[PDB]
């Protein structure tokens, strides 16, 4: 059943799984008509589908064009998601096919299993963990790609970099949770932190910058400050 | 008018005859039940009152021969059986008459229920949903799981209702997967309708038989069967006007004849309420939308 706190070393096995974040793939500006109405204007998304423990992430860009003509864009959005999973499995050979995919949001539960009929043996997967992929267009690189498409377009990153040759793949998702929970809650202050030495830069073949092991150190601190002192004032506490 | 006499009655229990019942004592003369009327399928039944655990019973129709009810002391039950000698039935029946000892099937002129609960039932599909070939009548009780149930293990004794399940491959085509999960129309009038029941009347009686067996013998599987067909209807944007009209006059005397205290065991809260307020069909079951919402508004 639910992915949870209890399960958490699951995640870094040697059963293949993929989670499966929604939260970009339908995204609009809400703006005033000349006649005083409201109206959105979709943007570029993205399904966000990536292996915790290999880091590999498989970036579907969601395009306007599918829009076209849709009505109830949110529920089709997550029988899109579905579709578009479902054909990547089909796409990937046999023994790379996952066992698991877990979903990020409950709401892609029907959705996924109706499209993964095929694939009785895939088990379909919330979680209970509240993960911050919803701040994965905060990594400029992938806000780049989703945002330039002019067509539907698959990008394959890996979203560890190279730190699995320095760390396992635990403390590889547990940096990377840090580092998006801090993107997701004050985006400015989390991209000083990264970016504030200029002497550490961004490989091109690469999306976070090239820190050393003690320079990891000092960004995870400062990573976890930010998030506390936001936490302060969200609540008063 | 038909007759069910009973052998004898040696073990105290209560005695329905569709829709009607009557309590008998341990050794009370009592031999049976006369004016059974003819056209209708129609169910005894029994609960002992030393074991109210296992309601059980037989369906049958007079037209298909004679029957009558003998208790068991071995097997521990009241059984039917089928009396081949035409001449030996008639007499039995004479005298248990003569001597005033059966109740008559006590139907009011006016009253249409058990009609209107049984208008789509017909033994010949009791007996492919129930199998057991040697016998002209079927037997059911409490217990009995279904083909279904089974799935997710005596295979004799099982309900082989028609298997609907929403998320199978029978009721989904390749590439129209958000069509037809949030659409059933393909799966209601193609698979079910044309494909395995070939019309609507055999549709109903099905729905019909499993609502009977779940309110008779509070049979678990036969409820599922039940909602499983209502909502099928429900969550199907394109149904024919005749079949909605009927499910309509179904439902409302199903809702009619349940009994005021099981409704919170035989109603699924999820089910009535997403056929009454949010599906396709949610404005054309006006009898059953006004007799659920005056008699079961804590439900909904």
């Amino acid at each position: 059943g639910a992915m949870n706190s209890s399960n958490y070393a699951e995640l870094f096995n040697n059963d293949i799984k993929l989670f499966v974040d929604d939260t970009n793939v339908y995204r609009v500006t809400v703006h005033k008509t000349f006649e005083g109405n409201v109206a959105t204007k979709a943007i570029n998304g993205c399904i966000f589908t990536l292996n915790p423990k290999t880091g590999h992430l498989f970036l579907k860009i969601i395009h306007t064009s599918v829009w076209a003509g849709q009505k109830r864009l949110s529920q089709l959005a997550k029988w899109k998601t579905a579709e578009e999973v479902s054909a990547l499995v089909r796409s990937l050979p046999k023994e790379e096919q996952p066992k698991q995919i877990i979903v990020t949001r409950k709401a892609m539960l029907d959705p996924l299993e109706v499209h993964m009929l095929d694939f009785p043996n895939i088990a379909i997967r919330p979680t209970e963990l509240r993960l911050p992929f919803s701040a994965a267009m905060s990594i400029d690189k992938l806000s780049d790609v989703v945002m330039k498409a002019t067509e539907p377009q698959m990008v394959l990153f890996n979203i560890y970099d190279d730190w699995l040759d320095r760390i396992s793949s635990y403390t590889a998702f547990s940096r990377l949770t840090l580092l998006l929970r801090a993107l997701k809650t004050n985006e400015e202050s989390a991209k000083m932190i990264l970016l504030s030495d200029p002497t550490i830069t961004i490989k091109s073949y690469h999306l976070w910058p090239s820190f050393t092991d003690e320079q990891w150190i000092t960004i995870e601190s400062q990573m976890r400050d930010l998030i506390l002192t936001e936490y302060g004032r969200k609540y008063n506490v | 008018m038909n007759t069910v006499p009973f052998t004898s009655a040696p073990i105290e229990v209560t005695i329905g005859i569709d829709q009607y019942s009557f309590n008998v004592k341990e050794n009370q003369p009592f031999h049976g039940i006369k004016d059974i009327p003819i056209g209708h399928v129609h169910v005894i039944h029994f609960q002992h009152a030393d074991n109210s655990s296992m309601r059980y019973g037989y369906w049958f129709d007079c037209r298909m021969g004679n029957f009558y009810i003998q208790y068991d002391p071995k097997d521990g039950l009241y059984k039917m059986m089928e009396e081949r000698d035409g001449a030996k039935f008639e007499n039995i029946v004479h005298n248990f008459k003569e001597r005033q000892m059966m109740v008559s099937y006590p139907k009011i002129d006016e009253d249409d229920t058990w009609y209107n609960l049984t208008e789509f039932v017909q033994m010949d599909k009791i007996r492919k949903i129930v199998r057991k070939d040697e016998n002209q009548f079927s037997y059911v009780d409490s217990s009995m799981t279904t083909v279904q149930e089974n799935e997710l293990s005596d295979p004799a004794h099982s309900l082989n209702y028609t298997v609907i399940n929403f998320k199978s491959r029978e009721a989904i085509r390749p590439g129209h997967e958000m069509e037809d999960f949030l659409d059933k129309s393909y799966y209601l009038n193609t698979v079910m309708l044309q494909g395995i029941f070939k019309n609507s009347s055999n549709y109903f009686g099905e729905l019909q038989f499993a609502f009977l067996n779940a309110m008779f013998f509070g049979n678990y599987g036969s409820s599922l069967q039940w909602h499983a067909m209502i909502e099928l209807i429900c969550s199907s944007a394109t149904v024919p006007k005749h079949m909605l009209d009927k499910l309509d006059e179904i439902l409302y005397y199903q809702i009619k004849t349940l009994p005021e205290q099981y409704s919170d065991i035989l109603l699924n809260e999820r089910v009535w309420n997403i056929c009454l307020y949010s599906s396709f069909q949610k404005n054309s079951l006006h009898n059953t939308e006004k007799i659920m919402e005056n008699k079961y508004p804590e439900l909904l």
